[PDB]
């Protein structure tokens, strides 16, 4: 575990009267403060694979490679879809479920059947729910859908030149940035239906990865059954300093 | 830990306590000293 | 199952319009986010219709290249129109447009053209024979969608 | 016929529970995959004439 420390709030003066400059209420109030604190853990991911030594040469070509690459990207595929959507029973918590239970998740009007699309107003309205974070754009991560990034490319209100500039979509056919926001599209997002996520924003430098070992490939030979057993293993978690910095739109109900 | 045969007595053996102190984006202030000064030496 | 049922209809009561071809983008899925590796294929009564599309006769609309100054069409939402008269007859449920992945597709082929002569002496005839074993193949089973007619 | 091979899709990694940190479970889940392939062939096209 590790712990820091959470330096309190903020204090207030007295506005004294003037019959009581005479006595000892001429000095006002007390302001007092205690401190508080906040740990940090971690959780382990592991795989592995088994390769006998009789398919090695019952083969033309070599196995091993493909084993080797199949365990790393495998590792890598489970680590960012459990930042994306991991619930909290073992695994880090997903940055749409920490959305979700802050109640940060904006239920706009986007159906999910198709009939209404998204619009990039509705994406630039969830900036309203950072509150005082959502100020700044240069401390912001936008990131969206495939299908969002598709009903993009549709819409009303971007294609026109005299409607935005030289980035009209009917001259380009791309979108880059939607109302100062640049746009990155992922793929990880939850299945498309009714009260799911489609496009969430981060305060990008409110979130850390506690870490203790890296990704580390162990070799054992068993004998006893002829084969060659890899294992990988690592400790990783996803945690942010306060309860703040995150919001998500979905679709509607 | 409480897994191998040889383990620790209590938690802060296994803590590591930081006096690294942080604090929140705090509320700014714009009219206090907006205005003009006016020195009075009297009441 | 790429064919997509547009709503411009078989006879002219609707139009063929430079949305409906940009829709189709996205029946491609993964490989239509990248539009360098793509190629747009219309018919003559496509090219005809855009020809006449609303959404491209103003200068504010569409930059410089309204069809009012020009009268042709060149890029539709940043893709290059390609004009082929193969297509089948203009009817109902039957397809205008075509997007292909490029790169998914091969030509195999065992020999090239050849022509060989033969002398009948019995009938005074020259036969010309001319031969070429080709064929068209793709990679994985995706990569090209098309338009069609409405029902 | 000319045939080629097609590499597998991804698997996943799982995560172990802190109880299981001494036991044969502390490796969690098995990553396998297989390959495939694929054919090319060829048609004939011919024409003639007399003169």
């Amino acid at each position: 575990i590790l712990t820091m420390l959470v330096e309190p709030d903020a204090g207030r003066a007295t506005w004294v009267a003037a019959s009581a400059y005479g006595s000892d209420n001429t000095t006002g109030s007390e302001v007092t403060g205690a401190l508080t604190e906040i740990h940090f853990s971690t959780y382990k991911l592991a795989a592995k694979s088994f390769i006998t030594d009789e398919t090695e040469e019952d083969a033309i070509f070599s196995l091993l490679p493909l084993l080797r690459k199949r365990l790393i990207e495998a590792h890598a595929v489970s680590i960012e879809e459990a930042f994306m959507t991991g619930d909290g029973s073992g695994k880090p918590k997903g940055l749409l479920t920490l959305a979700s239970e802050d109640s940060a998740k904006v239920t706009t009007e986007a159906k999910a059947d198709g009939s209404v699309l998204v619009t990039a107003k509705t994406i630039s309205k969830l900036r309203r729910k950072l509150g005082r974070h959502g100020l700044k754009l240069s401390k912001l991560v936008l990131i969206v859908s495939m299908d969002a990034y598709y009903d993009l490319l549709e819409d009303e209100e971007w294609q026109d030149v005299a409607q935005v500039g030289n980035d009209a979509v009917k001259l380009q056919g791309q979108v880059g940035r939607i109302y100062g926001l640049p746009v990155v599209v992922s793929e990880y997002f939850p299945a498309k239906a009714a009260g799911k996520e489609f496009a969430v924003i981060v305060y990008k430098d409110n979130f850390v990865m506690p870490r203790q070992r890296a990704v580390t490939v162990e070799r054992e030979r068993q004998a006893g059954k002829q084969r060659d057993a890899y294992y990988v293993t690592q400790r990783v978690n996803l945690q942010r300093y306060f309860e703040n910095g995150v919001v998500s739109g979905a679709y509607a109900a | 830990n409480q897994s191998s045969s040889v383990e620790v007595s209590s938690e802060s053996y296994e803590t590591i306590f930081s006096q690294r102190i942080i604090r929140d984006l705090q509320k700014e202030l714009v009219v206090g000293a907006l205005f003009e000064e006016l020195p009075m030496s009297s009441k």
